[PDB]
């Protein structure tokens, strides 16, 4: 949402045609540096690369080196290869590589929604004590006579004269099961009230430690080239996986990657720039979210031709804007305020209720 | 008598069940924080910053919605939510049983999390975007060279490597982070266990009355 | 059969009881707008002026 | 210092020729960028909880 075509752009002209983070950032920079400007879109629509053969710069970085433009106000990454040919002001927005997964949805009965309230460890002990009572009663009452009795005490076990001994056993065992079934009921009610559904865990290291959930990056870009050249422990293994993962875990465009995450039911994760990711999270149907911190530290900056007059002024302007919280304000305006999705609002929405069949089904089987 | 006693125990066991549910329902209601907006929306957990520094001056001058309310609270919060030094702030968080939060630079915070007794953790993302840099006298010869050097180091992942070396590797903890993974998140065996011991105790009492009973019979 | 069927109905009646408790707990959770601040804290109910 | 208008610490030792370079967790602020030169950030941070 840095630079976009306004709704009625056809009925507008000049700088009024465009709107976005950088569009506002331009006006701010121009105000503190004192100058009029004309917003222009780069021809080839590229950022700033260098063809090895022709040794020619393209995109905005190019239009700067060849005198086509006076300044570049866009999400231009501050890279060493560019800092050599042009000048970058201090970062007006720090970012990095992030992880994108599906919407923390939720749904699954598998009679395993009955063993959860009551822990697997508890179901076990209640069974051990179960046969632990049917064996104690068995000692109360030749080889077959013990089998018929063990089957009778197992029927006295499968739950529902005055031999005081085994009498208090039946009473205590009853009080025991009473507490348990009461606990199960109470706990299940808590579950049916709050009903919070967590999810996996944010930590690139989590993607490497598992394989169930596939993941990849863009087939071409700094994101992919990052893992390839990265000598860091975690990122190394990740690349090794993606490098030979079949089918291809890499996508053609960013839209394809997001679509793959929205159609894999949480089986595919997509790695991309945090900036674009955070924005996607604020777009319908609000089914994507960023997890964990960034993998690296990057940053965009205002690019100005080497040895320019606007150099120092713009640099200070960026620092001034950030300290006035104007930069943070702008981001909030285009990312969250102008957004449409919601996370802290979906958790603040106290409302829901309805029984299904999933959980109950497990008890039928 | 049997009917009234049954109706009596019915009410009690129903009360026990219902009451046990509220303690489990609320037990789930509890939602630890995660963002700065969470500190403003609540008051149960106090919070503050250093009595002097860019951190405190940040909230004071901040015109942002959330940070505004936060400052308003800290500005008149009693007792003083501000500490003298960073050590005092950390100590206040470690001795308040989670009733006091401390706001500080992420860098120093992340480091503290990797120090014994590993009882502190950073939550949510940063509130603002800052950055350290190599300072050189205006119009110096080392100016441009050093600048490029920093960019070169970062691209070679050397900077990230160094941080990992002194923050996480240098640890240490290195253990308190593997336990903070936040795996568990359900009920428990503890409570249910207490009912198991009273059961075996009843079985043992019966195993005693059995033999005892037999003895009595013999005597008779 | 009688034992398993008993354990089956036990779970169901327990589920019914627990779930029914939730329908009344949430029924109380619901709060109605009391002031303006209530219009800002929520989004479900739209609002506007002339 | 507002009164004496004197710089202190590392930033000071740079402006008054005491040192040639400052390698430390020195925050890149506007007030400092005016008197000295800051290389690109070698570590991005912020305020945390
Ligand atoms: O200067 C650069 N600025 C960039 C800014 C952005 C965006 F975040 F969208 F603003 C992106 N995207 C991130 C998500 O995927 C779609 C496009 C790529 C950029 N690239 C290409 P890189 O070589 O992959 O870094 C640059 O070169
Ligand atoms: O350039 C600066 N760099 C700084 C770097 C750090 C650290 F993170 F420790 F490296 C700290 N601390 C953060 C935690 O409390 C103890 C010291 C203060 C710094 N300050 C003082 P400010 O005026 O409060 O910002 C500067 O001026």
């Amino acid at each position: 949402p840095y630079v976009m075509m306004k709704k009625n752009h056809e009925m507008l002209e000049g700088n009024e045609r465009y709107e976005g983070y950088c569009v506002d950032l331009a006006a701010e920079i121009a105000k503190h540096c004192g100058f009029k400007y004309k917003l222009t879109i780069v021809g080839d629509g590229k950022y700033g690369a260098r063809d090895a053969d022709t040794k020619i710069w393209n995109g905005m970085v190019g239009e700067l080196v060849y005198g086509k433009a006076d300044i570049a106000i866009a999400p231009l990454t501050i890279t060493l290869v560019r800092e050599e040919v042009i000048d970058f002001s201090k970062p007006f927005m720090s970012l990095g590589i992030s992880i994108m997964i599906k919407k923390p949805q939720k749904s699954k009965p598998g009679v395993f929604s009955f063993l959860d309230p009551l822990a697997y460890e508890i179901w076990m002990c209640i069974v051990f004590a179960y046969i632990g009572v049917s064996v104690v009663l068995f000692l109360v009452s030749t080889n077959e006579f013990g089998i018929f009795n063990s089957l009778w005490f197992s029927l006295g076990a499968f739950m529902q004269p005055r031999s005081l001994s085994g009498r208090i056993v039946g009473g205590v065992w009853w009080f025991f099961t009473l507490i348990i079934i009461s606990s199960y009921t109470a706990n299940l009610a808590a579950f049916l009230t709050v009903e919070r559904m967590v999810s996996p865990i944010e930590s690139a290291e989590d993607l490497s430690k598992q394989t169930e959930i596939a993941y990849g990056t863009l087939d071409s870009g700094s994101t992919k080239e990052f893992f390839r050249r990265s000598k860091i422990a975690v990122f190394d293994k990740m690349w090794t996986y993606m490098r030979s993962a079949e089918p291809s875990v890499f996508v053609r465009t960013t839209a394809e990657g997001v679509a793959r995450v929205r159609k894999s039911k949480g089986k595919y994760a997509y790695l991309l720039e945090s900036t674009m990711n955070e924005y996607i999270e604020q777009r319908k149907p609000c089914d994507t979210m960023k997890v964990g911190g960034n993998l690296d530290s990057k940053g965009y900056g205002i690019a100005t031709p080497k040895g320019s007059s606007l150099g120092t002024p713009v640099n200070l302007a960026v620092l001034k804007l950030s300290e006035q919280g104007l930069l943070d304000k702008l981001k909030n305006k285009w990312w969250y305020d102008k957004g449409e999705c919601g996370a802290k609002d979906s958790g603040s929405k106290e409302k829901t209720s309805a029984l299904s069949l999933s959980n109950v089904a497990g008890v039928f089987y | 008598v049997g009917g009234v006693w049954w109706f009596f125990t019915l009410i009690i066991i129903s009360s026990y069940t219902a009451n046990l549910a509220a303690f489990l329902t609320v037990e789930r209601m509890v939602s630890p924080i995660e963002s700065a907006e969470d500190l403003s929306k609540q008051t149960e957990i106090a919070y503050g910053t250093l009595d002097s520094g860019s951190t405190k001056e940040f909230f004071r001058r901040s015109k942002i919605a959330v940070f505004d309310k936060m400052w308003t609270y800290m500005r008149s919060a009693e007792p003083s939510v501000f500490v003298r030094t960073t050590a005092e702030g950390v100590a206040r968080v470690r001795k308040s049983k989670g009733k006091y939060a401390y706001l500080l630079e992420s860098t120093m915070n992340e480091y503290i999390e990797q120090r014994k007794p590993c009882d502190t953790m950073k939550v949510g993302g940063n509130l603002d975007s800052k950055g350290y840099g190599i300072a050189t006298p205006k119009g110096s010869s080392l100016g441009t060279p050093v600048n490029l050097a920093v960019l070169k180091l970062s691209e070679q992942g050397l900077l990230d490597k160094l941080k990992n070396k002194w923050w996480y590797d240098k640890g240490e903890c290195g253990a308190k982070d593997s336990g903070s993974k936040e795996k568990t998140s359900a009920l428990s065996l503890s409570n249910v266990a207490g009912v198991f011991y009273i059961l075996v105790g009843g079985l043992g009492l019966a195993m005693l009355v059995a033999l005892i009973e037999f003895c009595y019979k013999s005597r008779a």
